[PDB]
This record gives structure tokens, C-alpha cells and sequence, in this order.
């Protein structure tokens, strides 16, 4: 069932054609569904009436078919436009659009050819094995409020570290990975810690 | 009158003048989208012939037109559940909010489910829902309003307690203020702005949400987009039904009257006229429903995209998730549709500064690492572009590239070395 | 049910993922006999939210998912005159 | 006036001259019984898809 989306298109069109063909077997009020039988039996003044009935019915049947194909074509066009967009944004680049190029954080995609369609293999980064940490919006040090430049301040229960938000990697909190803005009396939930200065040893 | 296209507004443009917001507001806007359409179903044979065997036998002479029509409407009905699923069923787990709603001053009581009401709808959802024989029947949606509300509450709970992480992998809890701080970074505003103004921001947010409920309540036309869909389908059905009263050239619009008066050799002629007219009327209805269904599908696809990009993440697409700099969005269930409350950061209270592309110091050209160089008339500072915050220009917030004889408009200043 | 009268399916209290949709929150499945149930919207999951607690992934996986899209349709062509009149 | 359906006592206040009523579909949904002058509501016999 994996390729049901492509098979459904094939089935709908095959069904539409089969229906169109079957309509040729209908009388539509005529003495016969077969045009040759009408012509072999009746003279023009009477054949015309029976033929007119078949023309009306068959013309109507064909109009129905075409209308459905135009509506269906519009759906396929929309799908093709979506596929083209994904080709550009998922394959020829890296997308930041959520759920656009697979579920997770999009890394890259690889296109594959398919019957009347395209298959995209979306390679995503999915976070795993998370654990609880105590966090803070800022660190208070020497009366100054220090904020993380890239990551988040976390504690393992005894020590505070700064780490990238999407992957635990506990670095020492230093002046090179934080910045100062304002004093410690403004930030709600600010905690006391040390901010290491690499220059202090020298 | 000749219509206005808006007020004229000249920009105070010059080669060295920049405007920078010294304040901002939190704006919440409402976007209303159709997701689904009433799942109508028409019994072709009954509509045309009622319970007449004589008509039914004549109807068979037209082949499988009724099969195509019944099939087309069935296809639409199925699509309508798909549309709902694509928009709302985007979360694998049903997330719940904590017993204690401490989000750092941020009040979500108007978007979260109200536990005192059996319907378990939010105050806003409750408002949204309050605002909006002949073989013709209506099929129920697979997902009831209650189930749609549950999906919405799950999305809200996730958005509030775990930010966007639940939309990528597992739900990773995070303090709401910290989540908002990340969303500020996402729009080019430093995180300290969120924390320093946390009280103000929470108040602006809470006020904006209150305004949403008042705006919807006092604006009957607010949900016109959903009402229009209901009106179009009701109108289509009413027209289809009225066509049964037409003669189409027959002695009577009533099939039973024809059958009670005429013998088959003559009744057939009068019946054939009604079949042609009624079959044509039904084909017209179905064609319009297929075209209309396509429009609803497109809207549902847009709604699904917004659910993913506005709610399950932070968008960088302009005007995609409200007007302003998108911070976050909250979905709300609505009659045959979805309502998005878009929370945006809007710059406010800008003022004029003199700017420069670079600072010349010790023969070197210094460029700002993140912000822009601005002067208050006597002193040069470097500040973040989206929020005035004048820092001393130092070697830690600038970088050097080339000498002072290349950059056009470079100005002389001091660059402090810590 | 709100969808009509369902006969032959055994109604149960246990909620499962939807298999064959009936309508109005009701689905049916083969479990043997056919049963009817109110569909589950997914497992409940409370988040351990607090004002100072954060969860951070210590690992990750590389997932590959498949998205299948229609691009084209069979290019049918019908000769109107021949179809109608041969 | 012929048809098929379920006849029930009507609560529709017909005027003294009105013989039958119609719904929004312009089809008969009530009649005046020609012998008793009782007003009867007409509903279709139960039907639906299977
Ligand atoms: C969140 O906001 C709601 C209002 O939208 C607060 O509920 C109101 O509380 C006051 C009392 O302070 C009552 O007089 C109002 O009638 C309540 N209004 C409604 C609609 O309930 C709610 O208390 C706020 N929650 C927090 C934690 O501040
Ligand atoms: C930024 O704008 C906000 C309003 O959007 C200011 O906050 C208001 O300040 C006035 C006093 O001048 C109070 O009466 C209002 O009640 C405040 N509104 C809110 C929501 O708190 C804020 O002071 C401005 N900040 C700066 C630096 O101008
Ligand atoms: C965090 O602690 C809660 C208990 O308060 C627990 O249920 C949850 O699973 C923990 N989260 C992680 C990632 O261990
Ligand atoms: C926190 O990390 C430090 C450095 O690795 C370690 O010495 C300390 O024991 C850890 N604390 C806890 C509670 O694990
Ligand atoms: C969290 O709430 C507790 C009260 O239960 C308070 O004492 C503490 O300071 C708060 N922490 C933060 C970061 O808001
Ligand atoms: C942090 O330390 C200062 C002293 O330098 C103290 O006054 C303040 O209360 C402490 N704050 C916290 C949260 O411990
Ligand atoms: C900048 O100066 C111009 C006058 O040249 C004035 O019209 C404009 O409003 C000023 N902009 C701001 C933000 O004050
Ligand atoms: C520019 O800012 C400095 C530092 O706050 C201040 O001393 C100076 O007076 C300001 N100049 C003007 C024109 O406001
Ligand atoms: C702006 O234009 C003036 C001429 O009117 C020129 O003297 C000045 O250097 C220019 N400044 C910049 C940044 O181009
Ligand atoms: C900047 O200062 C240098 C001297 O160090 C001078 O030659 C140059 O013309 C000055 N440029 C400007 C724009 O003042
Ligand atoms: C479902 O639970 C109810 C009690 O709430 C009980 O009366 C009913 O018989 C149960 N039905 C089945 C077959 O599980
Ligand atoms: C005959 O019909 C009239 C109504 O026009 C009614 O009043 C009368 O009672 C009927 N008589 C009998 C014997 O049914």
C-alpha cells in the first residue's frame, strides 16, 4: 500500500476510461446502442431520430469524462507543483520549514523516480535520549547578568554548564560563551554562579 | 468617490540615517481558514425517480451516470475527513498542561480548554462555535467537535510546555519565558530583551489575547470565511431540491401525477423529460461540489502547512504567520475550520540615528559583528538592528577587514580593547 | 451510533487507533470478530513542565522517511467524432 | 393526491380554505382529509444508505 498515492491516480483514470467506454453500450432511449444496427434497419427520416438520441447521450457522456479529467488534472498539477517545490527546497537545499521535508530536523533529501510520480527520501535529525536538567535564564556574577551566547544554562545538580540546546554538551561557563546585559536585579529566576575568565590566570 | 489606496508616507531616507525601534508591542492577529465541507450525499436514483419503478427502468437507459455521480460525491465526502485529519491530527501524543499554570506571567486561560464546560472548549473556541426528504442526506465527520478540540488542546499543551521540540521529536520541557526568549532570538532580538521586559511582554501578550475575544465577539463578520462555505453548500442543496419542482417540458413536475394519469407509452415521454432535466440538475450540482471541494482542499492544505510551520515551529516566512515578526501561534477549533492566533513581535517607537558602514581605527576598517553602528549626535555605539540597545564599540563586537581607504562612508571613532 | 444503526459489530469500551471509519468518532476493526469502538487520538503524554526544568537530548538518530507524490497523469486522448459516431 | 409515506396528526393551523400544505421544497407535506377535515402531516417512510 506504500505507493497507493500513485496507484490511486492510475485507478481513477482507468476507471474513468472504462466508464466512458461502457456508456457506448447504452441506448439513451434509442432502439439500439449500436449505430450500425440503426442504420441497417431504418431510413434516414427515422434513423435520424434514433441517432440523435445516441449523439445526445454519447456527447453528454464525453462531456462528463472531460470535465472530470480537467478537475482531476488540476489536482495533479497542484501535486506536481508541491513536488517541484520540495525538489527545490528539500533536495536542492536544506529546509527550515517544519514537516515540509519529513518529520524531524531536515538535513537533506534524495529524489527517486516513480511511475507517474516522484518519491522523496527525507533524511532528518531526530533528538533522542533526553534527560532532565535544572535551568536558568541567566547567571549572576560580580553583580552582572550573564546570558548564554548560543546555548542554555543547565545544572546537573551541583555544577552549572552552558550547552547547545539541541544536543547535550556541557561546557564550562566562561566570558567567551556568555554576554552581559544589565545587573542581577532585573532577571527573574537568575541564579548565582561563577563565570570563568580565560585571562584571569595570566 | 475615487478610492484611496492608503495614506501617503514619505520615508526620511538619506545615505547615513537609520531608524531603530526603542520599544515594541506584542500583537495577536486572527487568521480563519476553512478546513472541511459538509459531507453531503445524494441518492441519484431516488432524487430523479423517487420510488417509481417505471422511472427507474428508464433511468437505466442512460448507463452509469448515477454511479459516477454517487461516486463523485462519495469521493468528496472522504476528502473532507482527510482534510480535517491533515490539519488537526499532526501530533502523535495527546499532551496535557500542568495543574499549575505558571508560565512566568503568561496567561493562556482563553486559549486552553475550560474545564467547567462539558464541551471542553476554550473561552475563544466557545465563542467561535457560538458565532458559526429527496434522497439528500448528510454524513457525520469522522472526528467530532470534541475530538478536534482534543487535538487542538494537545497542540496547545505541546506548544506551551515544550516549545517546538514535540513537533520534531519527543516533547522536551522548557520554562515558558525561556521558550519565548528563544523565539526572540529567532527574530533577531537578543534574549535579554525578553527577560528584562518579561513583565511588560507578558502583559502585552495577555492584553492582546483579551482583545481577540472582544474583537470576535463584537465582529459578526469575523468568521465570514467559514459562514460563506456553509452558505454556498446550503444554497447548492436548496437549488438542487427546487429543481424537482420544474417541469422541464413535462405536463407535470410530479412523477406520481404523470403515472396516475398516463399509460406507459405516453408516461414514458413525460418521464423521460423529467429524467433528463433532473439528471442534468444533479450533474450540475456534483460538478460544482467537485470544484468547490478543490477550493476547500487547497484551504485545508494551507491550514495544515500553517499548523506545521506557525504552531509546531517558528516561521521566517513574511506574512505567513501574521503581520510582524512571528514568535508563535496557537490553533483554535472552529466550525468546519481552524482559527490561528498569531503572536507577532512588532517594532515600536523608533527614533533617528546617524549610521556608518564601518568604523576607522588605527588604519583598520571595523565592521559590526551582529548589529549596526549608530550615533546619538556625539558618541558612536553598536546596537542590535531590531531593538535600540547602544553598546560601547569594542573589539569583541566588531571585526576587521581591510583598511579605511576602501569603505565608502566610513567614519573615524575609537574601538575599545578590553 | 450518530452515523446510523450498526448491526453485526460488537461494541467495546476499549479505544484503539481507527481502522475502518464509521463516523462520529466511531471506528470498526477485525479482532475473531468485527468490533466497534470510539477511536483513540493517540496516547496521553503529560510534560514534566516547571519554571526551571529543561530536557536536553544526549543522543540522536538519523531517520529516513518516504514521501510519495503524483506528478503526472496518463495523457489520454479521445476522438470526439469517432467516439460518438464511429 | 397520491404518494407514499406516514400519516400523522398535524399541529399545523390550516386556514378554512386550505386543502394541503407544502414545505420549502414545494412538495406536499400535509393534507386535509376530505371526509373528516382532519389535518394530517405526511413524512417519507424511513430510508437511508446501507
Ligand atoms: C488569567 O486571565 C483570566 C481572565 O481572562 C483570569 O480570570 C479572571 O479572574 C478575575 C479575578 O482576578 C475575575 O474577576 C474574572 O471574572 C475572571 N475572568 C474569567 C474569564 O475567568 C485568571 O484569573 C487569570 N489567571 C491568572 C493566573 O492570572
Ligand atoms: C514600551 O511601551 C509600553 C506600552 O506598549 C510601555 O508600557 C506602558 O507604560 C505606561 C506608562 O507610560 C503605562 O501606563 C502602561 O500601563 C504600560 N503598559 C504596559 C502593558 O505595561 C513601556 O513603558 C514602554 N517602554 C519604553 C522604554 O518606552
Ligand atoms: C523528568 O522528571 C519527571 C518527574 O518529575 C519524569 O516523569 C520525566 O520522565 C523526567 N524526564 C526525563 C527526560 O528523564
Ligand atoms: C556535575 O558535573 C561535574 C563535572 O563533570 C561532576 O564533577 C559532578 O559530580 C556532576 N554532578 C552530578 C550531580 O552529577
Ligand atoms: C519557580 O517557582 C517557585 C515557587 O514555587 C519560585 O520559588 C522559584 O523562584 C521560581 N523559579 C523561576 C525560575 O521562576
Ligand atoms: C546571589 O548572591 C548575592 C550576593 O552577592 C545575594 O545578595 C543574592 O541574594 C543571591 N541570589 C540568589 C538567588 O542566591
Ligand atoms: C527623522 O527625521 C525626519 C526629518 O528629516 C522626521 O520627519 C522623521 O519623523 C524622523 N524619524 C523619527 C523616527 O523620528
Ligand atoms: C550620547 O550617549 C552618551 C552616553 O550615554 C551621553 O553621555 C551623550 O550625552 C549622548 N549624546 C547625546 C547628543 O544625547
Ligand atoms: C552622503 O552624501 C553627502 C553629499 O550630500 C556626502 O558628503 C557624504 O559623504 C555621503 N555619506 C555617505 C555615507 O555616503
Ligand atoms: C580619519 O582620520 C584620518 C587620520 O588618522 C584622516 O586622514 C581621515 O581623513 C579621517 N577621515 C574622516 C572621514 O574623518
Ligand atoms: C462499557 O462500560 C459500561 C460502564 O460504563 C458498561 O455498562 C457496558 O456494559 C460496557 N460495555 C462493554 C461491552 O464493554
Ligand atoms: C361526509 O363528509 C362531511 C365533510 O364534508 C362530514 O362532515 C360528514 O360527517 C361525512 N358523513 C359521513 C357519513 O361520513
Amino acid at each position: 500500500s506504500a505507493l497507493g498515492k500513485l496507484q490511486d491516480v492510475v485507478n481513477q483514470n482507468a476507471q474513468a476510461l472504462n466508464t466512458l467506454v461502457k456508456q457506448l453500450s447504452s441506448n439513451f432511449g434509442a432502439i439500439s446502442s449500436v449505430l450500425n444496427d440503426i442504420l441497417s434497419r431504418l431510413d434516414p427520416p427515422e434513423a435520424e431520430v434514433q441517432i440523435d438520441r445516441l449523439i445526445t447521450g454519447r456527447l453528454q457522456s464525453l462531456q462528463t469524462y472531460v470535465t472530470q479529467q480537467l478537475i482531476r488534472a488540476a489536482e495533479i498539477r497542484a501535486s506536481a507543483n508541491l513536488a517541484a517545490t520540495k525538489m527545490s527546497e528539500c533536495v536542492l537545499g536544506q529546509s527550515k520549514r517544519v514537516d515540509f521535508c519529513g518529520k524531524g530536523y531536515h538535513l537533506m533529501s534524495f529524489p527517486q523516480s516513480a511511475p507517474h510520480g516522484v518519491v522523496f527520501l527525507h533524511v532528518t535529525y531526530v533528538p533522542a535520549q533526553e534527560k532532565n536538567f535544572t535551568t536558568a535564564p541567566a547567571i549572576c556574577h560580580d553583580g552582572k547578568a550573564h546570558f548564554p551566547r548560543e546555548g542554555v544554562f543547565v545544572s546537573n545538580g551541583t555544577h552549572w554548564f552552558v550547552t547547545q540546546r539541541n544536543f547535550y554538551e556541557p561546557q564550562i561557563i566562561t566570558t567567551d560563551n556568555t554576554f552581559v546585559s544589565g545587573n542581577c536585579d532585573v532577571v527573574i529566576g537568575i541564579v548565582n554562579n561563577t563565570v570563568y575568565d580565560p585571562l584571569q590566570p595570566e | 468617490y475615487t478610492m484611496s489606496l492608503g495614506a501617503e508616507n514619505s520615508v526620511a531616507y538619506s545615505n547615513n540615517s537609520i531608524a531603530i525601534p526603542t520599544n515594541f508591542t506584542i500583537s495577536v492577529t486572527t487568521e480563519i481558514l476553512p478546513v472541511s465541507m459538509t459531507k453531503t450525499s445524494v441518492d441519484c436514483t431516488m432524487y430523479i425517480c423517487g420510488d417509481s419503478t417505471e422511472c427507474s427502468n428508464l433511468l437505466l437507459q442512460y448507463g452509469s451516470f448515477c454511479t459516477q455521480l454517487n461516486r463523485a460525491l462519495t469521493g468528496i465526502a472522504v476528502e473532507q475527513d482527510k482534510n480535517t485529519q491533515e490539519v488537526f491530527a499532526q501530533v502523535k501524543q495527546i499532551y496535557k498542561t500542568p495543574p499549575i499554570k505558571d508560565f512566568g506571567g503568561f496567561n493562556f486561560s482563553q486559549i486552553l480548554p475550560d474545564p467547567s464546560k462539558p464541551s471542553k472548549r476554550s473561552p475563544i473556541e466557545d465563542l467561535l462555535f457560538n458565532k458559526v426528504f429527496n434522497g439528500l442526506t448528510v454524513l457525520p465527520p469522522l472526528l467530532t467537535d470534541e475530538m478536534i478540540a482534543q487535538y487542538t488542546s494537545a497542540l496547545l499543551a505541546g506548544t506551551i510546555t515544550s516549545g517546538w521540540t514535540f513537533g520534531a521529536g519527543p516533547a522536551l520541557q522548557i520554562p515558558f519565558p525561556m521558550q519565548m526568549a528563544y523565539r526572540f532570538n529567532g527574530i533577531g532580538v537578543t534574549q535579554n530583551v525578553l527577560y528584562e521586559n518579561q513583565k511588560l511582554i507578558a502583559n502585552q501578550f495577555n492584553s492582546a489575547i483579551g482583545k481577540i475575544q472582544d474583537s470576535l465577539s463584537s465582529t459578526p463578520s469575523a468568521l465570514g470565511k467559514l459562514q460563506d462555505v456553509v452558505n454556498q453548500n446550503a444554497q447548492a442543496l436548496n437549488t438542487l431540491v427546487k429543481q424537482l419542482s420544474s417541469n422541464f417540458g413535462a405536463i407535470s413536475s410530479v412523477l406520481n401525477d404523470i403515472l396516475s394519469r398516463l399509460d406507459p407509452p405516453e408516461a414514458e415521454v413525460q418521464i423521460d423529460r423529467l429524467i433528463t432535466g433532473r439528471l442534468q440538475s444533479l450533474q450540475t450540482y456534483v460538478t460544482q461540489q467537485l470544484i468547490r471541494a478543490a477550493e476547500i482542499r487547497a484551504s485545508a492544505n494551507l491550514a495544515a502547512t500553517k499548523m506545521s510551520e506557525c504552531v509546531l515551529g517558528q516561521s521566517k516566512r513574511v506574512d505567513f504567520c501574521g503581520k510582524g515578526y512571528h514568535l508563535m501561534s496557537f490553533p483554535q477549533s472552529a466550525p468546519h475550520g481552524v482559527v490561528f492566533l498569531h503572536v507577532t513581535y512588532v517594532p515600536a517607537q523608533e527614533k533617528n540615528f546617524t549610521t556608518a558602514p564601518a568604523i576607522c581605527h588605527d588604519g583598520k576598517a571595523h565592521f559590526p559583528r551582529e548589529g549596526v553602528f549608530v550615533s546619538n549626535g556625539t558618541h558612536w555605539f553598536v546596537t542590535q538592528r531590531n531593538f535600540y540597545e547602544p553598546q560601547i564599540i569594542t573589539t569583541d563586537n566588531t571585526f576587521v577587514s581591510g583598511n579605511c581607504d576602501v569603505v565608502i562612508g566610513i567614519v573615524n571613532n575609537t574601538v575599545y580593547d578590553p | 451510533t450518530r452515523a446510523g444503526c450498526l448491526i453485526g459489530a460488537e461494541h467495546v469500551n476499549n479505544s484503539y487507533e481507527c481502522d475502518i471509519p464509521i463516523g462520529a468518532g466511531i471506528c470498526a476493526s477485525y479482532q475473531q470478530s468485527i468490533i466497534a469502538y470510539t477511536m483513540s487520538l493517540g496516547a496521553e503524554n503529560s510534560v514534566a513542565y516547571s519554571n526551571n526544568s529543561i530536557a536536553i537530548p544526549t543522543n540522536f538518530t538519523i531517520s529516513v522517511t518516504t514521501e510519495i507524490l503524483p506528478v503526472s497523469m496518463t495523457k489520454t486522448s479521445v476522438d470526439c467524432t469517432m467516439y460518438i459516431c464511429g | 393526491l397520491t404518494g407514499t409515506g406516514v400519516l400523522t396528526e398535524s399541529n399545523k393551523k390550516f386556514l378554512p380554505f386550505q386543502q394541503f400544505g407544502r414545505d420549502i421544497a414545494d412538495t406536499t407535506d400535509a393534507v386535509r382529509d376530505p371526509q373528516t377535515l382532519e389535518i394530517l402531516d405526511i413524512t417519507p417512510c424511513s430510508f437511508g444508505g446501507v
